[PDB]
């Protein structure tokens, strides 16, 4: 499943 | 062949919590690509950002940092909903081409990142030991990551799942331990914090 861009 | 062109450490992007996920292997031969899907780590994320990296540490901040740039104009979505192509492609050269690609809205940004950039032969000979010589740290860093991120989540849906009972006291209190495991470093302290909160939210 896919990862996580970073959160603002 | 005995000689060959590879690229010497591994390339990545930098994922949710301040991890380093490859997308091309040290060693690998170029000229060569390869592209992984990516999603939002929150509800209503407009812009990402996108982290180049070069290095083997687990902890993005510890590796060598080649550039970045923004993708903005998606559509406020559900977390895991959208759906960015992030592409790394190594030319014959050396150049690096990294793009990302927003698949519903059709946004698309992209660097050019020079061949001499990054980290060199004496540079790239302490990374190798350096990682090694942490392989269990940053293991247990990825894992406490991994952790904190479904801890994170589990606040954020929870939240979001709040007439329920006059009980839900207990709840919001449990929200309040965990939010305060999530900032420390001791993953089994975070899940079981967790574990409170799943056995007070029966009535949810």
């Amino acid at each position: 499943k896919p990862p996580y861009l970073p959160r603002p | 062949v005995l000689l060959l062109d590879v690229t010497p450490l591994s390339l990545g992007i930098e994922t949710m919590g301040g991890v380093m996920t490859t997308l091309i292997a040290k060693n690998t031969t170029i000229p060569t690509k390869h592209s992984q899907v990516f999603s939002t780590a929150e509800d209503n994320q407009s812009a990402v950002t996108i982290h180049v990296l070069q290095g083997e540490r687990k902890r993005a901040a510890d590796n060598k940092s080649l550039g970045q740039f923004n993708l903005d104009g998606i559509n406020p979505a559900p977390r895991g909903m959208p759906q960015i192509e992030v592409t790394f492609d190594i030319d014959a050269d050396g150049i690096l081409h990294v793009s990302a690609k927003d698949k519903n809205s059709g946004k698309e940004q992209k660097i050019t990142i020079k061949a001499s950039s990054g980290l060199n032969e004496d540079e790239i000979q302490k990374m190798v030991r350096d990682a090694e010589a942490n392989a269990e740290a940053d293991r247990k860093f990825e894992e406490l990551v991994q952790t904190r991120n479904q801890g994170d989540h589990l606040l954020h849906s929870t939240r979001k799942q709040v007439l329920p009972a006059d009980d839900k006291t207990a709840i919001e209190s449990a929200l309040t331990a965990l939010e305060t495991a999530l900032k420390g470093e001791d993953k089994a302290a975070i899940e079981a914090k967790m574990q409170e909160l799943a056995q007070v939210s029966q009535k949810l």
